[PDB]
């Protein structure tokens, strides 16, 4: 019996400030991906923000 | 309530990584694994203000001496851990942490929190360092060494015991709303 891979960790960071966690499914539609961060951080406007990958 | 931005650093061989897990999950494997660097924010409120924890991970390897350096400045406080009784590593830490955390930053709070003081019940590590001649470093040097860090009260928590540790971060957050003028 596997363990359940729902829950992941991963940091977003942010240039020039320390990092904040969140848990992320990536299953669900990216707009609830973009809903449940701002809820998460308390930011409005959830249509001018996105996600991008910061490695190479 | 107001949040800061937060930095733990430590020497080498002193075991962050059981720390990690323990922050992460509340236990204490004796197992070693390597980790790269990792990034804990809690929210834990002491004295009625509500401050978040961005516990940050570093490495001592020589390849990565850019990225760890890079967020040294502007940093606001600092977790570090060390042996507490080790010369090399009171060598290294005069040499390398206390001038530029002096020199850059006049007014950067600074915990302290020394490690490496409950293998008496190990008497493995006594006859390995016995062989070898060391004594063991002085109280009385050790206490000029805190108070010649201008650090306002110098403190140790366990981890394998867990004694202190809340204490030592209350502590800590009261030094940082009252510090030295």
């Amino acid at each position: 019996m596997p363990p359940p891979a729902d829950i992941v960790k991963v940091a977003i960071e942010w240039p020039g400030a320390y990092p904040k966690l969140m848990e992320i499914d990536q299953k669900k539609p990216l707009s609830a991906i973009i809903k449940e961060v701002c809820d998460g951080w308390s930011l409005a406007n959830h249509e001018y923000f996105a996600l991008q990958h910061a490695d190479s | 309530m107001q949040s800061i931005k937060c930095v733990v650093v430590g020497d080498g061989a002193v075991g962050k990584t059981c720390l990690l897990i323990c922050y992460t999950t509340n236990a204490f494997p004796k197992e070693y694994i390597p980790t790269v660097f990792d990034n804990y924010s809690a929210q834990s409120a002491v004295d009625g203000r509500t401050v978040n924890l961005n516990l940050w991970d570093t490495a001592g390897l020589e390849e990565y001496d850019r990225l760890r350096t890079l967020s040294y400045p502007q940093t606001n406080v600092f977790v570090i851990c060390f042996s507490i009784a080790s010369p090399p590593s009171y060598e290294n830490v005069r040499h390398k942490w206390h001038p530029e955390v002096c020199h850059h930053c006049p007014d950067v709070p600074i915990l302290l929190v020394g490690t490496k003081k409950d293998l008496r019940a190990q008497p493995d590590t006594l006859r390995r360092l016995k062989e070898q001649g060391q004594a063991p470093i002085t109280p009385q040097q050790g206490q000029a060494l805190a108070k010649q860090i201008h650090a306002v009260r110098y403190l140790e928590c366990s981890a394998l015991q867990q004694d202190g540790v809340k204490e030592v971060f209350a502590e800590a957050v009261r030094a940082v709303l009252n510090p030295t003028p």
